[PDB]
């Protein structure tokens, strides 16, 4: 009864729970405490589910059921209200605090007044009764909240101009998006909400410090807790406007930094010119001032000391006080090194590290000066250095400090930078500093170029921070157009900030040329700012940006970092290149960056460690196997050195803890002296590099470690708690767990390596072949971390290539300049905002899919150390510390070095996930998860027990798979494809056993019968899964091998292969031939589209397809065109009444948009507590999306088919993403069947292995000569029953047919012409044509039958031929075949060469004389001239042949034509004449210069309306010249193949079409009311009435291109090669 | 065809010129400690892989030129 | 009126400037027109049916690109800009580009410094022709480097010589010029030891 007790507890909690309300400026009582309410709702929902788990639940089920509904409603309401409330808050602050908006924007001000009145009325109602249920019981409360949210969103979107004006007021607002700018402006009164926005407007100011009233700004703070206290605090009461006191805060920041720098310089002058420095005094001085201030003071003191020494030595013969400067530098460096050898606070530790770096640089410079015998302060060896001069006598504090390099002079910007990671100042950062400062003095930009991992982006940042500037890093891409770059320039010019545009060559060349104008005008303004003639008292320097006069600040600069070595990057125009000074940054000094980094981190042996670790990285680069995911560069050394520092700190802490818990004796010096720095460095190197290594490279790297670092061993930690959590998670997830060498030990080691990489890198890549355990690894790691650390783990899986890059990152509207968030941008922004506590959870964004530079190079700033998602609208999103960016990929063959270097790598091999692990997973799932949703569970357990011996190491299945991997398959063979096929078939076997038990309630299956059936079915499923996608020879080979290696009883037939046997439910092998009877087709059903003559292949493939479809498993039928894939699939689906099939016809231009249109037509999206679910409109029916050309869609330059990625995401993940609102949509009652030709066929691409893993492939080959003889002998016997005297000729005729077909299929192949494809489709058309000719006749001699046979052979096999010799061969071979199979006949009577048949001179289709036909056509042409078209035509024999062929096609249902010939040959005129003869109305699209896709859609709608609703027969004549875009061909392909375009009628057009269809059905007398029946009738009418005649020139490459762009032009259209006039 | 015969002769001559065998280096506990072996094993591995691929491609081209096997997409590209 | 081609507003500005200048007689220059071949065809068609002012000139600066329409090439007069044929031609072009008043300033040594700069530029650019031997790759040693070097020479000569008519050759900042040219002006493009 504990369920009842907990239900009563929940009832009492909700009856006592009230909304926590707090007053809001005496306007209303806003809801407070969203987190508690959400957590309570989630906990109660989880509890209710837990009770649903128990059986006793039933006695309370309904009540508990009722409860969840209320709970869900609560959540739903408060999933909106919070947002609404938040929005209203800031919107209120915009429409009340600001007075200019009422004059500027009155209409939506009144709108917001009305909505605010509604919101306050609702809040008053809530305040009257604060009960949660009472609020939930308000009538229409949910609808009211949704309407308020919609109206608030519209008003918020209607505030762009005000936001732009406010940005103009405060320039830093240019770096804040519209959402956050509205939040800042609205919440100006409540300053506590602005703290999270200061990081986007300032370099190092993450928050501001206020008093208890929050009315005076006392100072600023950084993200590390460092605080700067203002000398003159900023009062918010005196300056209520947000921008005014923000500007005052910025000015006071600069002034107080200058004053503190002056004080720090005055203090540090004591340490300078001092022989000995007390460590305590130096530490006190360091702690007193900020990091940038102490570094700047040290630089100023050293520069002044060197200047004084050089002035003293200016005499030449004087002494050398430069030695005094060097001695002072060395003494201070020794003090710093001693300080970092003991425990320090983290902020002071970073200050000491920065000071060590700066003083090492100073010592090197002073040693160089002494070695060069420098005695003059004007020597360029001293002038080329960066020298800091302080003038305390300057009245302006902002001008007291000057930084000079060569002739370049700069003023410190005094921007608060916080604590920035200082860069070792190597020789190339000195060359970079010199070149960039020379560019700045010339008022030019800087362009450091070179490979990636050289220092280009950081050296720019380090130079900007050295000058105290605000450096903004922008990750450029092709979407940074002229306007976005111009607005960014406006922001930078007004703020006075440095703009570092990395990957600048990723812009379009035209965009680079356009932006050159803005760069040039900006530089001209800066140059006129530099001239001393200008006075700041006059008008400020302004420039022409975006048709506006924008003030230019002297501190502004533009830098572009690019790698010109990447192929496919834009070439900068020379007029743009001349605006930048370029520098080659190719070889960083890795030896010095290490040495200095290890020296500053506290390593006593830093020089030895660096000299051992840099050559070690070179050795790893040049000795390990070359892999695409290997990176041994600078971003990988700095990743190792930082980890070494962290590991040394952790080891010191551990040693101190051990000393504390074992006696009381702690000494920093003793620990520092007795510390294995070698072992620490090796541990970091291993933890960083081992996960990326392949199996063969691990011993090589460990041998390299032993060679370079002898005597030190890497003993990895035993993470016992994490391993226990992993074991529990694997146990509950049916996954195999192993320790060390046990089964699964490699996988668990990979999981632990992934965990280690997560802690070091915020960007990860799990690289490995399909089915290597990557997904399971990171899922199990996430769950184990959630259970261990107690932090909830949320994973957002994004397929980056299943959607366009615009849908992935976002779109800037070229007209209104409005930003629409993409998928990744929306997810990241939602995490950053943390409206629902997303910052307290472990967020993992997994980019599962293909990686190419186009989409992933936008993530360079994210996966770098900028951790910024830079958008073209100037917005920058900081990556939260709890967010990991993950890439689950199968290869990195297209990713560049920049991507590989920025991320940690974990390499999963196919050996990591052994086959025993997969077998164990399958058996555990079978024994645990019932198949129905227990007799079914018992059946599964017994079957799993029976299959246990074969699912072992070196078992039947393993040996069979190993052998099958050596065969030849129509598609690339992967282990998991075969294993999934086998597992689905075994599930079908268990379901068959359950069905047999249900059919025999009294006598169920016993143990021995079950064993026999399961063993035989296991052999059968192994055969059909490991060789289903291979020819008959390979199936026989696999059967023979299994017979060799198995102990299961097998059929004893001497020569019949095992593939010809099925397993009956009685536990015995039975031949498939027993299910293939000699049927007798009805005469009226001869060669009908839905008539299938059963054969061995037909029944076998039908059974296999039923097995795969009943499991709702996506499947693929691969085979030659016309083999019978669609026929077999439809015949198999006929046995599944609860499955409705929808046919899609893929082409080269197919995108996921076709699938989305099909979903919008046949399915619906519904909102459920678990999310959005897309399900078919029909209830209880499964939608089968049959895609006919899955491997045709275009593969980009990076080897990815977007629609294939979409289908793979929808199968593997069970859903997709709606890009309208970036919402995960889960598929329900939807499965996938695909059909394709072999990938070796022209225009066909090999499907991805990740996609092929989820889809079993069955190879449907052409029926053999015996199979063809059987099928078409049955058809001919059925057909010839019309004329009894011809019945005895049924056997020979078929043979002749088959023979000729074979001959043609051997003579004309795709090598000659692309359209030379002969299939059983031609034989079916042959039978259909002969039957149609013979149907009206009451009697006919054999000669007439042979004449009809020859005529149909000519029409089917000769009309498509290009050359004359081919047609002559066809004529001669028809004659020879007919004489061979029909001897003793009148040769001349049945083979007079003008074989013409027509129904124009009679009621029936009988042979027609050429002269009589010519006279009749002449008369009809006279009538045609006098009525329709007065263009006289000369009649010759080929014209008669062509008009007869066109009439034949026009008399067929869904009869489309493809007339190929030279222009002016008469194709269009003859088509029009024949259509007029047959009564068809000719429709041609009037294409002009402004004809677009919308016009073609309208014309298609008109044609479909006329031919489907009005029952009008229409000949739609279309020429290749009418095709202006590929969308034309896509819609034409869909219409030709199916008879209906899925997305053509939408919106009110669909309603009008439905009304017209209802009217037409009423006219026809049909009772149709439902939209589905109306659309089916419309499609049938369009199929029966519309004849599309496509005309094109006989181009060589054009025909091959069209064979893939529009496949239905060669499968649904009868091809007639008119050619040129002979 | 003329180009078919020319390509057949060229591929046969190339197969005659190119060697046929290249055995991978053998891993040993003391061989790994030698950097020269650590480099020569990579050299021989890449050489053997490339040799096998080139020999298979040329054999396929010769087979196509005699008409024994059908042209595939990769074979068409290689022949072109 | 100088307009850089590549943007739709760029095309609008080009059209407006041409329409204004064909009446006012001013000059219009359009840069990188090879990036818009279709707009180039439209511009040629517009130019053919036009009677501009006597002083109107339309300069179209582009790179040698096959995408440039043939009709535009036939409609206009083509001038090819390329490296000068030799050392003498290079030095003549350099001395023509630099204004006389700039070289003939207060220090008499400025002329010799400019001559040495011109000779250095000519030698480097001529060595660019022999790609593997003269250099290691086709560096973009061009007019911008020469202008930067001239600016550096002017700056440091005016720094050392405080308006004096003559400066001793020992006092010329040779180290400054050499280091700035080796590390910043010409050595910036160099990525080879
Ligand atoms: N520890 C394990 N024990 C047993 N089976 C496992 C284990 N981990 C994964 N598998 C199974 O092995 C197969 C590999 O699936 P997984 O999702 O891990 O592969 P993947 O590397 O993501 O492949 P892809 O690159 O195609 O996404 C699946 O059947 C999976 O359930
Ligand atoms: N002089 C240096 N001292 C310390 N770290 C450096 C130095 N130069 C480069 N780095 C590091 O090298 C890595 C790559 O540098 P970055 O400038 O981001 O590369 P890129 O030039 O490809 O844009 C970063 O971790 C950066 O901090
Ligand atoms: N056993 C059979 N009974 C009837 N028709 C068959 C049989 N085997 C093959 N065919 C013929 O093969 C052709 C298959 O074409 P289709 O179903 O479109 O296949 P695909 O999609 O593979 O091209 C049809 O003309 C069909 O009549
Ligand atoms: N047999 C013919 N006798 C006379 N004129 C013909 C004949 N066939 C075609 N034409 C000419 O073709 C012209 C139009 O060509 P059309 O039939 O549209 O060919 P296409 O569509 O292939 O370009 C007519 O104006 C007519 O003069």
């Amino acid at each position: 009864m504990a369920l009842e007790e907990f239900l009563k507890q929940i009832r009492e909690v909700w009856n006592t729970y009230e909304l926590d309300l707090v007053n809001y400026q005496n306007k209303c009582r806003l809801i407070r405490g969203w987190d508690d309410l959400f957590n309570k709702v989630k906990e109660h929902i989880n509890s209710v589910s837990a009770m649903k788990l128990s059986p006793y639940y039933k006695v309370f089920e309904e009540d508990a059921l009722s409860w969840e509904d209320k709970l869900n409603r609560i959540m739903a309401l408060f999933d909106v209200w919070i947002d609404v409330q938040r929005r209203w808050v800031y919107l209120e602050g915009i429409f009340t605090g600001s007075a200019d908006i009422k004059h500027l924007l009155p209409v939506e001000t009144q709108r917001f007044q009305s909505i605010s009145t509604e919101f306050l009325a609702l809040m008053k109602k809530v305040s009257k009764s604060p009960l949660v249920m009472d609020v939930l019981n308000i009538q229409g409360v949910q609808r009211s909240l949704e309407r308020l949210a919609d109206l608030l969103g519209k008003i918020q979107k209607a505030l762009g101009e005000y936001l732009e004006r406010e940005r103009s007021s405060f320039p830093r607002f240019y770096f804040v998006g519209d959402e956050d700018l509205l939040e800042i402006i609205g919440n100006s009164k409540n300053v506590a909400k602005l703290q999270k926005h200061f990081k986007k407007m300032f370099a190092g100011v993450s928050s501001i410090i206020l008093n208890e009233d929050n009315s005076v700004v006392l100072g600023i703070s950084s993200r590390e807790g460092e605080e700067v206290m203002f000398k003159t605090p900023v009062s918010i009461t005196e300056h209520p406007k947000i921008n005014e006191w923000l500007t005052l805060v910025e000015k006071e920041m600069r002034v107080t930094l200058a004053k503190l720098l002056a004080e720090s310089v005055t203090e540090v002058e004591i340490f300078g010119k001092a022989t000995s420095i007390d460590p305590n005094t130096y530490i006190t001085w360091i702690d007193k001032y900020q990091a940038q201030l102490v570094v700047l003071s040290a630089q100023i003191a050293w520069s002044e000391n060197v200047e004084t020494a050089l002035s003293s030595m200016g005499g030449g013969g004087d002494a050398a006080p430069l030695h005094s400067v060097l001695s002072n530098v060395e003494v201070t460096l020794n003090v710093l090194a001693d300080s970092v050898l003991m425990e320090q606070p983290p902020l002071r530790r970073r200050k000491l590290e920065h000071l060590i770096t700066e003083l090492v640089h100073q010592r090197d410079v002073t040693r160089s000066l002494i070695k060069s015998k420098i005695d003059n302060a004007k020597s360029f060896e001293w002038l080329s250095q960066m020298r800091f001069y302080f003038d305390p006598k300057q009245t302006d504090v902002l001008q007291q400090l000057s930084i000079q390099m060569a002739n370049a002079k700069f003023n410190y910007g005094f921007e608060y930078l916080g604590v920035q990671d200082k860069l070792v100042q190597t020789p190339l950062t000195d060359r970079c500093y010199l070149t960039m400062t020379q560019a700045l003095e010339a008022r030019l930009g800087g362009s450091p170029f070179g490979p990636a991992g050289t220092g280009k982006t950081e050296s720019v940042k380090a130079l900007g921070h050295q000058l105290g500037r605000f450096v903004l890093v922008f990750n450029c891409d092709e979407t940074f157009d002229f306007q976005a770059m111009g607005r960014i320039f406006v922001g930078l010019c007004q703020v006075g900030a440095w703009g570092c545009f990395d990957e600048f060559n990723r812009l379009e060349e035209r965009m680079l040329s356009a932006v050159s104008q803005q760069v040039q005008c900006i530089q001209e303004a800066l140059r006129e700012h530099s001239n001393p003639n200008y006075d700041k008292t006059s008008a400020p320097i302004t420039c022409e940006l975006l048709n506006k006069q924008v003030k230019v600040s002297p501190d502004m600069a533009i830098f572009i970092t690019m790698n010109p070595g990447y192929a496919g990057r834009s070439n900068l125009p020379d007029n743009l290149k001349k605006l930048f000074r370029s520098l080659a940054m190719t070889k960083p000094d890795r030896q010095l960056i290490a040495q200095v980094m290890l020296y500053s981190q506290g390593f006593r042996t830093a020089e030895v460690l660096a000299n051992k670790i840099v050559p070690f990285f070179k050795l790893c680069d040049e000795q390990l196997s070359s892999q695409s995911h290997y990176d041994f560069g600078l971003r990988a050394l700095k990743s190792v050195l930082v980890s070494a520092g962290n590991v040394k700190r952790e080891r010191i802490q551990k040693i101190k803890r051990e000393k504390e818990e074992r006696g009381e004796a702690v000494d920093e010096g003793e620990i520092a002296e007795n510390l294995p720095e070698q072992e620490i460095l090796i541990q970091s190197v291993c933890e960083t590099m081992v996960p990326k290594l392949v199996a063969e490279d691990i011993p090589l790297l460990f041998s390299l470690l032993s060679d370079v670092f002898p005597g030190v061993q890497y003993h990895r930690g035993e993470m016992t708690a994490l391993r226990e959590e992993l074991k529990k998670v694997c146990q509950e997830m049916y996954l195999t767990y192993g320790d060390g060498e046990e089964v699964g030990g490699m996988w668990v080691e990979k999981v632990l390596q992934l965990y280690q990489i997560t802690q070091i890198n915020h960007g990860l890549m799990m690289v490995g072949p399909s089915g290597s355990g990557k997904s399971m690894a990171w899922r199990v790691l996430l769950k184990a971390l959630e259970r261990l650390e107690g932090v909830e783990g949320v994973a957002h899986i994004i397929d980056p290539k299943a959607i366009s890059k615009d849908h992935l990152y976002g779109t800037l509207d070229p007209n209104t300049r409005e930003w629409t968030d993409g998928l990744f941008t929306h997810v990241l922004r939602k995490i950053i905002d943390s409206v629902r506590g997303e910052l307290q959870k472990r967020q993992w964004i997994v980019f599962d899919g293909d990686v190419d530079p186009e989409w992933v190079e936008n993530l360079n700033s994210v996966l770098d150390d900028n951790k910024l998602l830079t958008l073209p609208n100037g917005e920058r999103l900081s990556l939260p510390p709890n967010v990991r960016i993950m890439f689950e990929v199968q290869d990195l063959k297209y990713a560049t070095l920049a991507t590989v270097s920025r991320c940690g790598m974990v390499w999963f091999s196919e050996d990591v996930l052994s086959t025993d692990m997969i077998f164990n997973n399958f058996l555990a799932r079978l024994r645990s998860i019932p198949l129905d949703e227990s007799p079914m569970l018992q059946i599964q357990r017994d079957a799993a027990t029976i299959m246990q011996p074969y699912f072992t190491s070196n078992g039947l299945v393993t040996k069979a798979l190993e052998h099958a991997f050596q065969l030849e398959h129509i598609m690339d063979l992967t282990r998991l494809r075969c294993l999934g096929s086998l597992f689905s078939m075994l599930h079908q076997a268990c379901r068959n056993v359950a069905q047999y038990n249900a059919n025999h309630p009294d006598f169920p299956m016993q143990i021995e019968q079950l064993e026999r059936y399961i063993q035989r079915y296991l052999v059968y499923a192994i055969l059909w899964s490991l060789s289903g996608d291979s020819r008959l020879k390979m199936r026989a080979e696999l059967g023979e091998y299994i017979r060799r290696i198995t102990t299961v009883p097998l059929p004893t037939a001497p020569n019949i292969p095992i593939i010809d046997y099925e397993v009956s439910i009685s536990g015995e092998w039975s031949p498939w031939q027993a299910k293939v009877p000699q049927i007798e087709v009805e005469t009226h059903k001869v060669a009908a589209p839905d008539v299938v003559v059963p054969t061995l292949d037909t029944v076998r493939h039908e059974a296999l397809l039923y097995t795969w479809l009943a499991e709702h498993k996506p499947l693929v039928l691969c085979g030659p065109p016309g083999s019978g894939k669609t026929m077999t699939l439809f015949s198999a689906l006929r046995a599944l009444p609860d499955m409705e099939v929808v046919g899609l016809n893929f082409s080269s231009a197919t995108t996921p948009e076709l699938l989305l249109k099909t979903f919008d037509h046949y399915c619906e999206y519904r909102r459920t507590p678990n999310g959005v679910v897309l399900a078919p409109v029909q209830l209880g029916k499964w939608l089968v999306l049959f895609c006919d050309e899955i491997n045709l869609p275009d593969m980009d330059k990076y080897g990815t088919q977007r629609v294939i990625s979409f289908i793979r995401q929808m199968v593997e993940h069970g859903g997709f993403y709606r890009t309208s609102d970036q919402t995960w949509v889960k598929l329900e009652r939807i499965q996938f069947v695909g059909a394709c030709n072999p990938p070796t066929d022209p225009g066909r691409k090999p499907l991805s292995h990740r996609f092929l893993r989820h889809v079993p492939v069955v190879y449907v080959d052409y029926p053999g000569p015996a199979s063809l003889t059987q099928i078409y002998g049955t058809f001919n016997r059925a057909m010839l029953r019309l004329i009894p005297s011809l019945r005895t000729y049924a056997e020979p005729l078929t043979a002749a047919m088959v023979e000729f077909y074979t001959m043609s299929q051997e003579r004309f192949t795709q090598d000659t012409q692309p359209h030379y494809i002969y299939s059983p489709r031609e034989m079916t058309r042959w039978v259909r044509g002969i039957f149609e000719a013979l149907r009206p006749l009451e009697t006919l001699p054999v000669e007439g039958l042979i004449r009809i046979w020859a005529h149909e052979a000519l029409r089917l096999f000769q009309d498509r031929l290009v050359e004359d010799e081919e047609r002559r061969w066809t004529d001669e071979n028809i004659d020879t075949v007919a004489l061979k199979h029909f001897p003793n006949i009148d040769r001349e009577k049945a083979m007079s060469r003008p074989i013409l048949y027509s129904n124009w001179l009679s009621k029936d289709y009988i042979p027609v004389d050429q002269e009589e036909l010519r006279d009749y056509v002449k008369a009809r042409l006279k009538v045609f001239y006098e009525e329709e078209l007065d263009v006289p035509l000369v009649l010759f024999n080929e014209v008669l042949d062509h008009v007869l062929r066109i009439d034949r096609i026009f008399r067929q249902p869904q009869g489309h034509l493809l007339l190929i010939g030279v222009s002016g040959a008469g194709k269009t005129t003859l088509s029009r004449f024949v259509a007029w003869m047959n009564g068809l109305s000719v429709y041609q699209i009037k294409v002009h210069r402004k004809y677009t896709g919308e016009d073609f859609d309208e014309d298609l709608r008109t044609v479909l309306r006329r031919s489907g609703c009005k029952n009008e027969k229409i000949a739609f004549i279309m020429d290749e010249s009418n095709v202006l875009d590929s969308g034309f061909l896509e819609r034409m392909n869909t219409l030709l193949a199916n008879g209906e375009v899925p997305g053509l009628f939408e919106g009110d057009e669909y309603a009008t079409l439905m009304t017209q269809c209802k009217e037409g059905a009423q006219k026809e007398g049909l009772m149709l009311d439902s939209h589905e029946e109306l659309y089916k009738w419309f499609t049938s009418q369009v199929i029966r009435n519309l004849h599309v005649v496509f005309t094109m020139n006989p181009s060589s490459e054009g025909l091959k291109d069209r064979a893939a762009t529009s496949p239905a032009l060669f499968n649904r259209c009868v091809l007639n090669w008119f050619g040129d006039w002979s | 065809p003329a180009w078919m015969r020319t390509l057949h002769t060229t591929a046969s001559n190339w197969l005659h010129l190119i060697p046929q065998t290249l055995s991978h280096l053998k891993r040993t506990v003391e061989n790994i400690k030698d950097p020269l072996f650590r480099f020569f094993e990579r050299e021989v591995k890449m050489g053997a892989k490339l040799l096998q691929d080139v020999r298979q491609d040329l054999a396929d081209v010769v087979q196509v030129c005699e008409g024994k096997k059908k042209q595939t997409n990769y074979l068409r590209t290689l022949i072109n | 009126t100088s307009i850089a081609i590549g943007s739709a507003e760029g095309f609008n500005q080009a059209d407006k400037a041409i329409n204004t200048a064909v009446k006012s007689g001013r000059w219009v220059m359009l840069k990188n027109v090879h990036l818009a071949p279709g707009w180039l065809m439209q511009l040629e068609k517009k130019l053919h049916s036009l009677q501009p002012h006597a002083c109107f000139r339309l300069f179209l600066t582009m790179e040698i690109n096959p995408k440039v329409p043939v009709n535009l090439l036939r409609a206009g007069r083509i001038f090819v800009f390329e490296p000068p044929p030799g050392v003498k031609a290079n030095m003549l072009r350099t001395f023509s580009s630099i204004p006389v008043s700039r070289i003939c300033k207060s220090p008499n040594e400025r002329a010799r410094l400019y001559f040495l700069l011109a000779w250095f530029h000519a030698i480097i650019q001529e060595r660019l022709r022999y790609a593997p031997l003269g250099w290691s790759k086709k560096y973009e040693f061009g007019e911008s480097d020469l202008r930067s070097a001239c600016d550096t020479v002017d700056t440091w000569l005016d720094d050392t010589a405080k308006g004096r008519q003559n400066i001793s050759p020992d006092k010329i900042p040779w180290s400054a010029l050499k280091t700035l040219m080796a590390q910043s002006i010409y050595g910036g493009r160099v990525d080879n030891e």
